[PDB]
RNA sequence: UCGAGAGGAUU
């Protein structure tokens, strides 16, 4: 139950569609080439502007209720300033050695491709997304 | 006709109507006054004389109460007013006339009743006020509004009767309709509206939105859910507090213009598990039709799950949009000034384009064409030109209404709306039609006293080149008027042909009753049908699938379906099934693959000789989509781990299979020939799917999991049978009537006269036509 | 009814307390639908809504006569003079919580008729009340608690479902169930009735 | 404001509602239909004032 | 009772329908619905 | 037929003015809008009750039983 | 018109084609022609169909032409339903319309007849013909009051 | 005719109870409480107020019909803590909000001239 | 209305013969009527088959010599390009029945929607006479407190509509609440 | 001053008070709204009886009419309801009992105004059953207009009550309520065509907030906690007790849930 | 009991 991937991403291409509070972000993978994402995000709560530079976490965990945080006992495992719960609804295989998963935050939609996360990322309904500054 | 095939009876009802959500669809609003004046023999009972002397002593003045009381010797006892209506001792036998009370089977109905799910069961639910209350999903059915509408009801008075009420005339047993064969009832206007605006991404609810919203569901397992954002401020989606509605097992795919995974326009939708994934609820997805969500969940959760579902979706969707709220002002109907200026502008394009053409034709320029007279060509360029230009300017219109005009939303999610009337009340309405024609000339020579003779142009002719918000002129108007009254005309006249028709089609099959044989007979026993719809299934446990030996090339076929095994490019690879490298070239088995292959290419010309036009999205009574969805979910599958499973397990399962799927149950070899000629087809989609590259590569099956697909496709077919001794000519005559009620709007016979041609055969038809190859 | 075309029946009463309200205070007396509107493009309606609040702030008779050229634009000029918004909407708050609606509602006066229909002088009821002589049936109309006709188009509905032991008991229990006596070989009603 | 315009037989306000007639004593041409012997005819409403 | 006192009864080839020549004369839209349509019209 | 009480929209009293506003109209020859606004009346909701309001108990005492 | 055809390789594709529409039908003498298909060519008129090519051939004449009513207004109705309308049509070797003087010439009983257009007539010539009645129908035993036999009513209950 | 008398919005009838408690099947620390003869005036100022305390954790009201006056809430609370003392402390946090209100109100009210 | 030449095509009624008839209104000296129109020759009466050999203006505005910038909310009306008039209508309004002049704009609706409106109208409760209290009708239905309506036609005057009215001012909200 | 819900009285009158409202939960202040529109206490009369009517209205157009006049029920916490006390019918520990009479002596016209109903009844030394006139003229309000030879001779039997009974029992009407004259909690999605701020007019308490300057993203934590508010009185109760009772009587609508609570 | 008329229903 801990960190399953880690990446810090540019930012291409910001898209309102039709939309107020809510774009569809577009980022490759800095730091490797055959590695990009497209992703739904809240732009009220976290504004995602142009050339933006967003380390990029998932985690499996930190069914049952969901109680407010009440304190600081029920202490956040995150410093960054946003994070999402989504399902992992599909996996899709563009060649050999290739691999893109799909996540959906409650409609709020996640593509993800690239060539390592071959390790995690499982059928599990239990998938978090965390963005830094 | 009117003292014997229907009378006037005792224990009748009638009052206004009213909607009121909070009411379920089963249930029934019966008002007191009405309740206190019904009445149901009931005998007593050792369980129940203890409520019913209770009730004797309330009385008939106040509800519950009783007006009656029958004793053994039958001398009826008047509670309303008797010296010993206060000390009465029940012995057992008696009979009591008690008041209707909750959850009791009544008949309610509707005028007029020419549709089978016009008259059905509901259960009581005693209300103060004077109206009939029904749920908002029950209009469709019954096609009533509010405005002035009547409604009927009857009550039981045996034990029998009360039983065919709840167990075959009830609100969910009539959920799916076996005209159509789809559902009837789906969700309705403000739940429409408003279930679109809360599924939409943009739409976010807080924490105290959502308890308030999260407790409205009726039956919850008190579980809240983890919400989608949860970092500044947890925040919940219209998707995330709508899938506590949804129960848990349902799944649902669609399809529609701009469809990817990732669905940038939000378009499409995907259902798996009860949580939706992505999209946005609207009438395709949620108003009764072909796969309809409806259509989900009464066939795999069955009639009362799917007839509460009406009730915890409601509750929900109204709560939101109660405390968001929705209007439509006139600025929902003002376009742009801009566009405006455009839409003039494509008008008078379109004028001078009759100008131009009429001044052709006055200098004898034209060219006549085939087939038609000279000054038909004339009527035939103009009147498609004008309406060229309104449908233009129309569809001007929609580009410049933003996503807030009300009007458009409601056609957005299609509650109350079509494009054409954005067209009339803002752009321009258009041509007038009189007996298919433009506004002839009453005056001589000329279609109004205001203008010249001989004058053709579209504003002489009845052009409105005004809107409905723009103003009409005085011209405009009255040719408006002149072709509006034809249609109160034509809606005059065609209920009277339509209800004509549904009495000829009624008294002419109402003999027609599937025997218990599946022979369709009548009271001297003439076969009309040999198995009813030629194959014995009801036509409501029926679904429309794609059957994909049809389609695709030849090559694309084998790609998808040839296993040889004696191959190493066209062979199972072995991390697809355990026993991989033993079973290669093996003669004793490779024959069961390409005899496999043998009847699927034979079953690919069976189809393709009669299906030509090539569709394959066909109406067939087991859905297999959704069943092997259900073993991928019940059971989990991983793409690594291969499969447990012989080959010879698949193809002698399903050859097993075949011979179990019974339709008739002779012995003889003519009805056994019947019954390999009545699941022909079904058997060809069962192959198709039950293949062994397709089950072993695209849904890796386990041999748990492979022997319940066969436990569910057997029981799934042999439920969805004809049951004998069902009424179908009287259901048919229906399933025909009621949307040619609704029929009303190149120069051929079509619609209800054309109907009528067809029955009442025609020695001389208006419009007869050879159409030659 | 209103002044075009658009009927509608009381579907519940509300308190001031439960109804939406403006900034003013001021309720609605009559609350209506969206949904009916674009289905009859009954636009006069939504303009007499319009016209009629112009006219109550003026002070002045509202002129909603046929073929004057009045413009909407320019009767949406003088209302932005009175401190509106010029289309008609305001923003009005739920009367339940206090929270604001998203969608600012369409508000204005508009003349309402009180139609000749109550559903008092319409509701009926019957269990064994009167019967005609001549078919032994329940009477006709309400008016002599009569009772409601079990047509034939009914009974062609309710044959489709196969309800055959609920259509013995609505044509033989419910009314005008009848015993007679007939000769075996002469098969018609003709027996004499000594019952005592 | 009552505008009179109706008889009162036995305390009832009765009103003679128009009648609507083609005119008398005009030529009217109608052409007949197809299965009629007689092509054409010339229809006029001969009646006294 | 002022639309009573102008009304006319038709009694009964394309009546129904709205004529050019009423212009002016009779109601395009005042008529009543289902069971005569267009015959009965009021001034 | 005769002057309301209160407002149904909001409940304001309107029944005290219908005196002073025919008179507000025929010695002062106002406006019909000033006088509404002169009399306190300053939401449309109350405003309806006057203006609209056509007082036919003046033909209704012109029979003399 | 646009139709579509399979391709040599095996996958649909569109084959437009030329073809003629009339005014008229006499079809007896159209399709022995030169230059057309004598094999797929259709009318909209099924009664001379019903005369040339055959009885049966009639019966999907008939149905494509109330599916082509159907479809016209964008409804749906499934195939059982008019295919039970237009076997009932086609069952008697002829036209048998729904109407008055189609089907009410029958055999089916006397009182089954009797709740449809000619009434007083028919139970005349039954009660000249000396008909006797099944009493099997639906209209016959609810005119009679009775259960009729209508599914609940099909089969009787008895004790072991 | 059929209509009930008005008193019923704000009068308790034949043998009926202000409140009735009731326990949530299948979920820890729940209780339904129908209150009788009170409209959203009273729910909505409960449950705004259950949301300031950090132990409670489900707080929500809901009217079953219009028709009638009893709105039904729900508590969900912390281990050891039975939400009727959740309830009452919530409650009485609103008497003296309301009490503060009035004297705070009346001093406003007295320097005001008019 | 009579149009004759008189330097160009024009109508025979002027501003100054209105004045007369205005005068005529206001004392309610010679007085000038309908029947004074007539016989002195400023109209006619027409029926259908006479209107078949005469050209018609609808505005009296379509006599002025024609010769830009123009308010675009407006209604595109035709230029008649005609010149041969003989005739004027007096208000194009007045082809509307006694029903359907109640209706508030019928020119922004639909034409079943003006006739919808004038079946049930003649339903609608309100004071029909004056005198119901002394009457004895069979049956009378009479609104609490009428309204004149805030919407007005012209032709409502001549109709009496606002003085003896058949329904009130409701404020309505079109509004998706409560779902009922 | 004491700490929880604070209070800025803008401006005041006889009949309308305009208040700032300060540090408070919204479900607080509508739920106050709707105790002071509904559950505050006001006398009103509910039976009357009649000897003579020659009026050409219907009795129960003026049963109606005599519903609607205000009553003053300054001291109305001393009157009882009569459906808790022990008369028969009512007494004066209950009710309030009114005459009127009128007749047409003069030739013109004669009104009945409110000033023109009498007291009959024992007061007890209590500030009730006074008729309010706020009319300039000092005429109350117009209940029936008489010819000469008609005659008016009826009984009033006032009773206390609340508008959920009936709307007579109004003690106040057209609150006003406004809060965030800005959107800057974004409770609410504009509605436009070109612009929404040219097309939307400001309101009048704007002025009283600061503006929000758009180069700062959006407050994702700020709750409604200042509410702007007006109230008018009709007359029966004046301006300061129409809120405080309407505070005092939500204050006891929760003190009965404590009392039931504790005996349950 | 019979004949007649005015409406209400079907978007
Ligand atoms: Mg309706
Ligand atoms: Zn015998
Ligand atoms: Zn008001
Ligand atoms: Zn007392």
């Amino acid at each position: 139950s801990n960190t399953l991937f880690d990446d810090i991403f540019q930012v291409s291409e910001v898209d309102p569609g039709r939309y107020n509070k809510v774009c569809r972000i577009e980022a490759a993978s800095t730091t490797q080439d055959q590695c990009k994402l497209t992703l739904d995000i809240n732009v009220e709560l976290f504004p995602v502007a142009a050339q933006d530079s967003l380390t990029v976490t998932i985690a499996s965990s930190l069914t049952r209720s969901w109680r407010p945080p009440q304190a600081g006992d029920r202490s956040l495992a995150d410093d960054y300033d946003y994070v999402m719960y989504g399902t992992a609804y599909k996996f899709e295989e563009v060649s050999k050695d290739l691999i893109a998963v799909y996540y959906s935050f409650g409609g709020l939609l996640m593509r993800l491709e690239g060539n390592y996360r071959n390790l995690n990322n499982l059928k599990q309904e239990n998938a978090y997304l965390l963005i830094r500054r | 006709r009117g003292n014997l095939m229907g009378k006037r009876v005792d224990f009748s009802a009638r009052t206004v109507i009213s909607g009121d959500p909070n009411l379920e669809l089963d249930q029934v609003g019966v008002p007191k006054s009405i309740a206190k004046t019904l009445t149901y023999p009931e005998v007593v009972t050792p369980y129940n004389i203890d409520r019913l002397t209770q009730l004797v002593r309330n009385g008939p003045n106040e509800h519950p109460g009783a007006k009656y009381v029958i004793r053994d010797s039958g001398d009826r006892i008047d509670l309303r007013y008797s010296k010993r209506a206060g000390d009465i001792q029940l012995q057992y036998g008696w009979k009591v006339e008690r008041h209707i009370m909750d959850n009791d089977p009544v008949l309610f109905n509707r005028q007029p009743s020419l549709h089978k799910m016009s008259m059905m069961a509901h259960r009581v639910k005693v209300i103060p006020y004077s109206t009939f209350r029904l749920n908002l999903s029950v209009t469709s059915p019954y096609n009533a509004d509010f405005d002035g509408d009547e409604m009927n009801l009857h009550v039981p008075q045996s034990e029998e009767t009360r039983a065919e009420l709840s167990q075959l005339c009830a609100v969910p047993l009539q959920i799916v309709s076996p005209q159509s064969n789809k559902p009837c009832m789906g969700i309705v206007q403000d739940t429409l509206c408003g279930i679109r605006k809360l599924t939409l991404r943009d739409t976010f609810i807080e924490l105290d939105q959502v308890l308030n919203m999260l407790y409205w569901v009726p039956d919850w397992d008190g579980v809240i859910p983890t919400p989608a954002i949860i970092k500044p401020k947890p925040l919940w989606s219209g998707k995330q507090i709508l899938s506590v509605a949804i129960p848990n097992g349902i799944h649902l795919q669609r399809f529609d213009e701009g469809t990817t995974l990732l669905s940038p326009k939000d378009n499409g939708m995907l259902i798996i598990d009860g949580q939706i994934i992505f999209g946005v609820v609207e009438k395709k997805t949620v108003g009764s039709s072909n796969g309809g969500l409806i259509h989900v969940v009464t066939r795999e959760k069955g009639p009362q799950v799917c007839a509460k579902l009406f009730g915890n979706i409601q509750k929900v969707v109204n709560f939101w949009l109660l405390h968001n709220g929705f209007s439509t002002g006139i600025g929902d109907t003002i376009a742009d000034g801009p566009t405006m200026r455009e839409i003039t502008e494509t008008i008078a394009e379109a004028k001078k384009k009759v100008l131009d053409v009429t001044k052709e034709a006055q200098a004898n320029l034209l060219t006549a064409k085939h087939g038609m007279t000279l000054r038909e060509s004339f009527e035939d360029n103009v009147v498609r030109f004008l309406n060229e230009a309104r449908d233009k300017a129309g569809r001007l219109a929609e580009v410049n209404l933003k996503d807030l005009n009300n009007v458009k939303q409601m056609v957005m999610a299609g509650s109350k709306g079509s494009f054409i009337n954005i067209a009339q009340m803002s752009a321009c309405v258009g041509q007038q039609s009189v007996e298919g024609k433009r506004i002839a000339f009453g005056f001589v020579d000329r279609t109004l006293p205001h203008f010249s003779k001989d004058d053709y142009s579209p504003e002489s002719k009845g052009f409105v080149e005004n809107s409905y918000l723009r103003g009409l002129t005085p011209q405009e108007f009255f040719f408006h008027a002149m072709g509006g009254r034809e249609g109160l005309i034509d809606t005059a006249v065609k209920t009277a042909e339509t209800g004509y028709i549904q009495r000829r089609l009624v008294k002419a099959l109402e003999d027609i009753m599937v025997h218990y044989d599946n022979t369709t007979r009548n009271s001297l026993g003439n076969v009309i049908q040999f198995i009813y719809g030629e194959d014995g299934m009801d036509a409501a446990h029926i679904e429309k699938q794609s059957l994909d030996t049809i389609g695709g090339s030849d090559a694309a076929f084998e790609k998808r379906y040839r296993v040889d095994l004696l191959n190493t490019d066209h062979t199972l690879d072995p991390s697809l099934l355990e026993s991989g490298s033993e079973i290669l070239g093996d003669l004793k088995l490779q024959v069961l693959l390409d005899e496999e292959y043998k009847q699927l290419v034979k079953d690919r010309k069976f189809l393709r000789e009669v299906f030509v036009d090539g569709e394959a999205n066909w109406p067939l009574p087991v859905n297999i989509r959704r069943i092997i969805q259900n073993a991928q979910q019940t059971f989990h599958i991983d793409h690594t781990k291969p499969s447990d499973l012989t080959i010879k397990d698949i193809v002698l399962g399903v050859k097993d299979l075949q011979e179990n799927l019974l339709v008739l149950r002779g012995k003889n070899e003519i009805i056994q020939n019947a019954q390999r000629d009545a699941v022909t087809l079904f058997c060809c989609l069962l192959r198709s799917r039950l293949a062994t590259r397709r089950v072993l590569q695209e849904y890796r099956l386990t041999k748990q999991a492979f022997d319940w697909v066969l436990s569910n496709i057997e029981a799934q077919f042999l439920r969805s049978v004809v049951h004998p001794g069902e009424m179908v000519g009287v259901l048919a005559a229906q399933s025909i009537g009621e949307p040619a009620t609704q029929m009303t709007l190149k120069k051929v016979t079509s619609g209800v006269p054309r109907l009528k041609e067809i029955l009442n055969v025609a020695k001389n038809m208006k419009t007869p036509s050879l159409t030659v190859y | 009814a209103s002044r075009h075309g658009q009927k509608g029946t009381i579907g519940i009463t509300y308190r001031r307390e439960d109804m939406p309200f403006t900034a003013e205070g001021i309720v609605p007396d009559l609350i209506i639908n969206p949904h009916a509107i674009p289905s009859r493009m009954t636009v006069a309606h939504l303009i007499e809504c319009l016209l009629s609040k112009v006219a109550a702030l003026s002070g002045n008779e509202g002129d909603a006569s046929p073929f004057t050229d009045i413009t909407v634009e320019g009767i949406s000029k003088l209302l932005r003079e009175h401190g509106y918004q010029s289309r008609g909407f305001e923003v009005m708050y739920n009367g339940h919580t206090g929270k604001k609606l998203m969608a600012q509602i369409f508000f204005g006066p508009t003349y309402y008729q009180r139609l000749r229909h109550m559903v008092d002088d319409k509701i009926h009821a019957r269990a064994r009340g009167p019967m005609q002589v001549l078919t032994r049936q329940p009477v006709e109309g309400r008016s002599r608690d009569g009772g409601l006709r079990f047509g034939e188009m009914e009974r062609d509905c309710m044959i489709a479902h196969g309800a055959a032991s609920f259509l013995k008991e609505r044509l033989m229990e419910a009314s005008d169930a009848f015993r007679v006596h007939i000769c075996g070989i002469c098969g018609l009603m003709t027996v004499i009735a000594k019952l005592n | 404001f009552d505008m009179g315009g109706y008889f009162i037989i036995n305390g009832s306000e009765k009103v003679l509602i128009a009648q609507e007639r083609s005119a008398g004593n005009i030529v009217q041409v109608f052409k007949k239909a197809a299965p009629s012997p007689i092509s054409h005819v010339a229809e006029i409403r001969s009646a006294l004032e | 009772t002022l639309s009573h006192l102008r009304r006319t009864n038709t009694p009964i080839a394309k009546p129904r329908q709205l004529h050019n020549t009423h212009w002016g004369l009779v109601c395009p839209a005042e008529t009543p619905e289902g069971q005569a349509c267009g015959l009965v019209k009021n001034l | 037929m005769i002057v309301p009480v209160r407002c149904f929209s909001c409940g304001k009293v309107v029944g005290d003015k219908w005196e002073s506003y025919l008179n507000l109209l025929q010695e002062d020859e106002l406006d019909e809008g000033t006088a509404l606004s002169r009399l306190g009346l300053k939401r449309y909701c109350c405003r309806r009750m006057i203006l609209t309001h056509v007082d036919l108990i003046e033909k209704f005492l012109r029979y003399n039983p | 018109y646009d139709r579509k055809v399979p391709s040599p390789t095996g996958e649909y594709v569109k084959e437009p084609e030329w073809v003629l529409e009339t005014d008229g039908v006499n079809l007896s003498e159209v399709m022995t022609v030169p230059g057309i298909d004598p094999t797929r060519i259709y009318t909209n008129s099924f009664i001379d169909i019903m005369e040339v090519l055959g009885i049966e051939a009639g019966r999907a004449a008939l149905y494509k032409e109330v599916y082509n009513v159907i479809a016209s207004d964008g409804s749906y109705v499934n195939y059982r339903h008019m295919a039970l309308l237009v076997d009932v049509m086609t069952t008697q070797g002829g036209l048998t319309s729904v109407t008055r003087h189609g089907f009410n010439r029958s055999n089916t009983g006397a009182l089954m007849r009797c709740s449809f257009e000619e009434t007083v007539e028919i139970l005349f010539e039954a009660g000249a013909s000396a008909e006797l009645d099944d009493c099997r129908g639906v209209s016959e035993n609810v005119i009679l009051g009775q259960m009729a036999p209508i599914g609940t009513g099909a089969f009787d209950v008895m004790i072991d | 005719m059929n209509a009930p008398d008005r008193f019923e919005l704000f009068l308790l009838g034949e043998g009926e109870s202000k409140l009735k408690i009731d326990p949530d099947t299948k979920a820890p620390n729940a209780v339904v409480i129908t209150f009788e003869k009170e409209d959203h005036t009273l729910g909505n100022l409960i449950r705004a107020e259950l949301l300031n305390d950090r132990k409670v954790l489900f707080a929500a009201y809901k009217v079953e019909h219009p028709f009638f006056a009893r709105f039904k809430l729900r508590i969900q609370t912390t281990e050891g803590y039975d939400p009727k003392d959740a309830l009452k402390n919530a409650c009485n946090s609103i008497i003296n909000k309301l009490g503060a209100l009035k004297t705070n109100f009346e001093t406003e009210w007295n320097l005001q001239t008019l | 209305f009579i149009v004759e030449d008189d330097g160009h095509k024009e109508l025979k009624v002027r501003k100054g013969h209105i004045a007369k008839l205005m005068a005529t209104e206001y004392q309610d000296v010679e007085e000038y009527t309908w029947s004074s129109l007539l016989n002195e020759g400023l109209v006619e009466y027409i029926d259908a088959e006479e209107e078949e050999s005469i050209l018609i203006a609808m505005q009296p505005e379509d006599l002025e010599p024609a010769e830009l910038d123009v308010d675009p909310a407006k209604r595109i009306r035709v230029s008649h390009h005609a010149t041969t008039f003989t005739h004027c209508e007096i208000h194009p309004s007045m082809i509307l029945g006694v029903a359907a002049s109640i209706i508030p704009f019928p020119d922004h609706n639909q034409s079943p929607r003006n006739t919808y409106q004038s079946a049930m109208g003649k339903q609608a409760m309100g004071v029909f006479l004056t005198n119901y209290n002394v009457r004895m009708d069979t049956m009378a239905n009479i609104l609490y407190y009428p309204q004149k309506p805030l919407g007005t036609t012209r032709a409502m005057e001549y109709l009496k509509f606002r003085e003896l009215p058949a329904g009130q001012n409701a404020i309505v909200a079109i509004a998706c609440y409560s779902g009922y | 001053s004491e700490e929880g819900p604070q209070v800025k009285i803008r401006e005041a009158s006889k009949d309308n008070v305009d208040f700032i409202l300060s540090n408070v939960d919204l479900a607080m202040a509508n739920s106050l709204r709707r105790v002071m529109i509904a559950e505050i206490p006001t006398l009103a009369i509910d039976s009357v009886e009649v000897e003579t009517n020659t009026t050409v209205l219907a009795d129960e157009f003026i049963a109606h009419r005599l519903g609607l006049i205000p009553l003053q029920s300054m001291d109305i916490e001393q009157l009882e309801y009569s459906r808790d006390c022990f008369c028969e019918d009512h007494c004066d520990k209950c009710s309030v009992v009114l005459t009127l009479q009128a007749f047409g002596e003069s030739e013109s016209t004669t009104n009945v105004y409110s000033k023109d109903l009498v007291i009959v009844s024992n007061l007890m030394g209590r500030n009730i059953g006074h008729p309010i006139i706020q009319d300039k003229e000092g005429n109350g309000v117009l209940i029936c207009k008489l010819r000469k030879g008609q005659e008016l001779k009826l009984t009033c039997v006032a009773k206390k009550g609340i508008a959920k009974e009936h709307a007579k029992w109004g003690p106040a009407a057209a609150i006003e309520f406004e809060y965030d004259p800005w959107n800057k909690l974004k409770h609410t999605d504009y509605w436009y065509e070109q612009d929404s701020a040219k097309e939307w007019p400001q309101s009048k308490n704007c002025e009283y907030e600061d503006p929000p300057n758009e180069g700062d993203p959006f407050d994702y934590k700020a709750q409604a906690d200042t509410f702007y508010m007006n109230v008018e009185s009709v007359g029966s109760i004046p301006v300061d007790q129409v809120v405080v009772r309407g505070i005092d009587t939500l204050q006891k609508k929760v003190a009965s849930i404590l009392l039931a609570l504790t005996q349950m």
